[PDB]
């Protein structure tokens, strides 16, 4: 059975290197080219390069030559991925993978991936910001830079809830999150009513109540 | 290194035919070269659904076929199922070529559960606050769309922006329909240096923006 | 046409360690696998090993394997030898040659030579010659007579031997040095001479022995028995 | 009966140099084996992963048959697990290769009294072959400061060399036609059988 | 790999043929047309000469061929030359990028007429005795071709223990020179009536013979 079984899950700080692995059984692994992928979140499929184990002949992508060095150990079936330096961008699934055979040329064979997530990770409270109205109209609070999730948004203490929507958050390439939430009111209670967001984060300890008005 | 362009999203009933496209294929008729379709899942591996243009691994539902005609592979997808929602992706491999591998830009395939709806978009400006702090959020929210699937650009003087863009992924709402949330991140300069900025979602073909003005 | 220099060669201790180098004239080093051999004193060339042009593969003859390192530097179009564990069967002239063809090749042969470099591998001190007078034959009258000196127990090597401080060279042969199981060597020098000059004419041999800083001046004079 | 064109591999007018060594796909047919007696008088064979008693009865995804021409004293070097000039330059098979290395003289074809000068072998290599990987490029390597200008001489050297096979050297030296038969095995439905099944 | 079977030496006159045998195992020699050939002149470093068997160089003249025969490949000389006058050694590619060299062959062009030697004995030096050494001292010049045995006796019996001899070496007038030591104590020196050196050459025994008591 042709199998390719890769490292565990890897979250590093910028600036570290890093050295994944790649280990093939099952197969003559001297015999084969293996190939390493990655895959942003979210994002599709990029070829990185191949390496020949027995004899570490490479070819990088144009997009990954000199950004990355794939590696080879025959004595011990595996191959690797390794930077000197990770920036944030290189946070990504890594999959190593094979063709299914001499004469068929396609990646039939998939390594499980491996996670690589690159975070400045330090936890810190978020900036809450109001974002005001221009017969129904629109505000509401953006919650910025905070880790880790969750932040719970409140609105007027909780006594306003038809007609709330608090987003889920994006999670930033700096591995801070920020999120929005947002309240359909009536034209009508525009000036009559007053609005204010209640955001709370409990990891930080913080909470603030920001208000919004045009 | 030439790209391999596939739409971004197609949608069908279940029981429908759909076809994704594949341009720009090369090949070296002196070398070795496949074609080749896999389909991937949240959180699994990709897999091989089509191999060496039109072959199928033991296995693979025939409701999967595919085909080459000049530059340009389809794939095509019979009698649609919920189980095939996934994102596919194109590759062609050519031996002589630099990179010998590539992956097409990928397609997500929805499988229809209920009518199409348009997404709401609400683009806000930047806070007071945040400007007088001196950082810049442009806030695009977009809610209430049927599929989950949709492409957000971002215009400034109809000029198109890349940089500084953060996106999520479609998330469920409480009526089942759909919502997103795109930011873009701008100096103060930046925002008062054009006349206007524009959020611009693209969802099943039809494209609706908001546009916001530094005058208030 | 390419050349190569091998430097580094020098009298060394069993068990110590010795580097040589090969350097290659002009740019084509980096485009060529290269290779060391070496040749005892009197016997056969023995292959040694072998480094690929682009270091991706290196070959030891089992002689040599786990004690000496063959590796190259193309940045300075220089090849290396690191001998460790020296024993006296060392003791040889060590050549670099290069592939008579570019990148990976091997199934050829080695086209271009250096001159090689000597590595005598030897426990023995540094020790100048004891000289001998070889006295020409009382009865030489055969026309001409033979008449030399003996030079005994030095090391290393060389020595070198004229006679009447170079005035005398017509008939003169000076012979190869023998390796005694001391680790001393020795050789002669003689010279043909007519026998009527015996005893009116005076010979010395000057024996230089670098090495050990000494020169000997034997006179060889004639026996009366 | 829709049998596999063994003949258009076995029985071709003319094969290739080994360097740019020819391939023969073989897919959606009946594999009559017992053709290759017709075509090639004399043949010797080995196999491998597979045996050949039992070729008539197997059914595989799809065959590959590799055929050119290379001296008798490198047939040896069209096996799994070999290295030499042919193995390392020119045509490389795995070590888990499964298939059949059929091989013939093909002396009164392929030698000519003055030397068959058509038949060529590449001689250097920036790196080992491949598995199956074919190497037809003919520049000439500058290894010096002159470019080279597709002219062979200092320091500027040409990457292949002819046989010159004639009828006077000894077997060893005689011209040899090779066909390699790769049988290969996917997890995808057989489009190469034998007769009897 | 052991060292690949060569014969000593080979002789033969200009315009003759000469060949020389290189012997090896089924893993090496036998095994693979790897085989290739070197020439070396004195003092200089080798020359290739042949590959694949057969097969020559740029440059190296077409009177130098090859052939093989199961574990055995030759050199071939046709039309031997002055400058042919060299050793030569057979290589052989041995399985895993290993190579292994013969054990060379010396090959003399015969050049001058036969010459037989000159051959003086001196006994131990007053002086090397007065040290308590004693070295019997063998020269033997002006021989062609370069090639002897050298035999020593005391009284009539032969004395292997404490030779050195020294190979054939050019002199300036072309003809060959060696010499042969035999180092004894003055007690063994002084034991015997008599000392021999007898030098063989071409089949034919010149001999010299020296007395502690005469002289
Ligand atoms: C092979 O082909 C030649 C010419 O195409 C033909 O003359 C010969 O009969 C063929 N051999 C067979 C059919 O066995
Ligand atoms: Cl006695
Ligand atoms: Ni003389």
């Amino acid at each position: 059975q042709v199998r390719l079984v890769q490292s565990g899950a890897e979250v590093k700080k910028s600036g570290e290197s890093l050295k994944i692995s790649c280990k093939g059984s099952g197969y003559s692994f001297t015999s084969y080219w293996i190939g390493w992928v990655r895959q942003m979140p979210g994002k599709g499929l990029e070829w990185m390069g191949i390496i020949y184990p027995g004899d570490s002949d490479t070819r990088y992508s144009p997009s990954f030559q000199g950004q990355v060095t794939i590696s080879a150990d025959k004595s011990i079936s595996t191959v690797y991925l390794q930077w000197s330096s990770l920036k944030a961008s290189d946070t990504a699934m890594y999959y190593c993978a094979r063709q299914w055979s001499h004469y068929t040329y396609d990646y039939y064979y998939w390594g499980q991936g491996t996670l690589v997530t690159i975070s400045s990770a330090s936890t810190k409270g978020p900036s809450v910001f109001p974002l005001a109205p221009s017969g129904t109209a629109a505000l509401g609070c953006l919650v910025k830079d905070y880790f880790p999730e969750p932040v719970t948004v409140s609105w007027n203490s909780g006594a306003l809830t038809s007609g709330v929507h608090t987003f889920p958050a994006v999670l930033q390439s700096s591995g801070l999150y920020s999120l929005s939430s947002v309240v359909t009111v009536p034209s009508s209670s525009l000036g009559t009513q007053t609005y204010i967001c209640n955001v709370n984060h409990k990891p930080s300890n913080t909470k603030v109540d920001k208000k919004v008005e045009p | 290194q030439s790209v391999l362009t596939q739409p971004a999203s197609v949608s069908g009933s279940p029981g429908q035919s759909i076809t994704i496209s594949c341009t720009g294929i090369s090949s070296d008729v002196g070398g070795y070269n496949s074609v080749s379709w896999y389909q991937q899942h949240p959180g699994k591996a990709p897999k091989l659904m089509i191999y060496d243009v039109t072959n199928r691994p033991s296995g693979v539902s025939n409701r999967f076929s595919g085909s080459k005609s000049g530059n340009t592979a389809s794939l095509t997808i019979s009698g649609l199922q919920a189980e095939d929602e996934a994102d596919y992706y194109c590759s062609s491999y050519t031996s002589s070529s630099t990179p010998p591998y590539v992956f097409g830009t990928g397609t997500k395939v929805s499988v229809l559960g209920q009518p199409k709806a348009a997404p709401s978009v609400t683009l806000f400006p930047p806070s007071s606050e945040e400007l007088q702090a001196n950082k810049a959020t442009l806030v695009c929210l977009i809610s209430d769309f049927y599929p989950g699937a949709v492409t957000v650009a971002w215009k400034a003087d109809s000029s198109p922006v890349k940089a500084g863009v953060e996106t999520t992924t479609p998330s469920k709402q409480s009526n089942n329909k759909y919502a997103a949330s795109s930011y873009l991140s701008l100096t103060p300069e930046q925002w008062k240096s054009h006349r206007s900025y524009s959020c611009q979602v693209t969802h099943e073909g039809s494209t609706v923006e908001k546009t916001v003005a530094p005058t208030e | 046409e390419v050349q190569l220099v091998e430097s580094g060669g020098s009298v060394v201790q069993p068990g110590r360690a010795l580097r040589l180098s090969c350097a290659a004239s002009g740019i084509t080093f980096s485009s060529f696998g290269m290779y060391w051999v070496r040749q005892a004193p009197g016997k056969g060339l023995e292959w040694l090993g072998y480094i690929a042009y682009d270091g991706s593969d290196t070959y030891y003859a089992d002689s040599v394997k786990g004690r000496f390192t063959i590796s190259r530097d193309n940045s300075k179009n220089t090849l290396y030898l690191q001998m460790n564990s020296l024993r006296i069967e060392d003791t040889a002239v060590y050549y670099c040659a290069k592939d008579y063809y570019p990148l990976l090749s091997y199934y050829y042969g080695l086209d271009v030579w250096g001159q090689g470099t000597t590595v005598t591998v030897s426990s023995a001190s540094t020790k100048g010659p004891s000289v001998f007078p070889l006295a020409p034959s009382s009865k030489s009258s055969g026309g001409t007579a033979a008449l030399g000196c003996l030079v005994k127990d030095y090391f290393p090597e060389p020595v070198t031997v004229s006679w009447n401080s170079g005035a005398l060279t017509s008939g003169v042969h000076t012979f190869p040095a023998v390796l005694q199981s001391s680790g001393l060597y020795s050789l002669s020098s003689v010279v043909t001479v007519p026998s009527s000059s015996l005893g009116t004419q005076t010979y010395i041999c000057n024996v230089n022995h670098k090495p050990s800083n000494t020169k000997v001046d034997k006179k060889v004079e004639p026996k009366s028995c | 009966t829709n049998l596999c064109p063994f003949h258009e591999v076995f029985n071709a007018t003319t094969f290739a140099s080994v360097y740019a060594w020819n391939r023969k796909r073989i897919s959606n047919c009946v594999a009559d084996y017992s053709v290759i007696y017709n075509f090639a008088p004399f043949f010797a064979f080995k196999c491998y992963g597979v045996s050949p008693t039992k070729l008539n009865d197997l059914c595989f995804t799809n065959v590959y048959a590799d055929s050119f021409v290379i001296r008798g004293n490198e047939v040896s070097q069209i096996a799994p697990g070999q290295t030499g000039n042919i193995a390392d330059y020119n045509y490389k098979l795995p070590d888990d290769f499964t298939g059949c290395v059929i091989a013939w003289n093909s002396n009164k074809l392929d030698s000519k009294p003055s030397g068959n000068y058509n038949y060529l072998y590449r001689l250097l290599r920036k790196s080992k072959l491949k598995p199956f990987e074919r190497d037809i490029s003919t520049e000439i390597y500058q290894a010096g400061n002159k470019p080279c200008n597709g002219v062979a001489g200092p320091n500027c050297y040409s990457p292949l060399q002819s046989y010159g096979f004639r009828p006077t050297y000894g077997v060893g030296h005689q011209p040899y036609r090779v066909v390699v038969l790769s049988f290969e095995l996917l997890h995808a439905p057989a489009t190469v059988c034998g007769p009897k099944k």
